[PDB]
């Protein structure tokens, strides 16, 4: 299998950027094979 | 070898995700790859660390990426989808809260192909990458940075 990678762009902030999402606070958890899972 | 975000392809083709160059160095999430090396043109890229927990991976050297998100500030996804140009995304982050700390979030649901993308500040430092996260039906991203 052929795994490969190809240059997209630069590494730069854009001040004309869309703006969008949310801010949650979330209690988590983090276990050995890295998921997160939620926590009450 | 340019510093820059690049796809991650596999062979038709599909892009299985995204990651970082910077100071000679590949930065992918763990996820993305399973620490398979990667073409480059006619070079190889081989792994150099990498960490399960962390879902992180860096090729060539060790990781380089060490800003992190200073709490109050809109970052930016430099989200990379495939089949799409390049794009930003500015959004303030949330929270993960944790047993060891709190981690920055971003509450953005982007196609699996974009996972590596780079978070930046406003200096345009990369902040961690997109791609490891849990559900609330949204999809939240951690900003998941490693260590330099």
């Amino acid at each position: 299998v052929d795994m490969y990678i190809e240059r997209a762009g630069d590494i730069t902030w854009e001040k004309d950027a869309e703006v969008t999402g949310n801010s949650p606070r979330l209690d988590v958890a983090l276990d050995e094979s890295g998921d997160f899972s939620l926590v009450e | 070898t340019t510093d820059g975000v690049y796809r991650v392809m596999t062979r038709g083709s599909t892009q299985v995700g995204v990651g970082v160059m910077q100071e000679g160095v590949f930065h992918t999430m763990w996820h993305v790859t399973k620490g398979a090396a990667l073409r480059s043109g006619e070079g190889r890229l081989d792994p150099y660390w990498g960490d399960v927990k962390q879902d992180l991976v860096s090729y060539c050297g060790p990781w380089k990426l060490d800003a992190a998100w200073d709490g109050l500030s809109e970052v930016q996804l430099l989200a990379v989808p495939p089949g799409e140009r390049a794009k930003n995304i500015q959004t303030l982050p949330g929270i993960f809260k944790t047993k060891d700390g709190d981690i920055g979030a971003v509450a953005l649901d982007y196609p699996a192909g974009t996972s590596g993308s780079p978070i930046l500040d406003k200096s345009g430092r990369v902040i961690g990458l997109y791609g490891n996260g849990v559900v609330i039906g949204s999809y939240v991203s951690a900003i998941t940075q490693g260590k330099r």
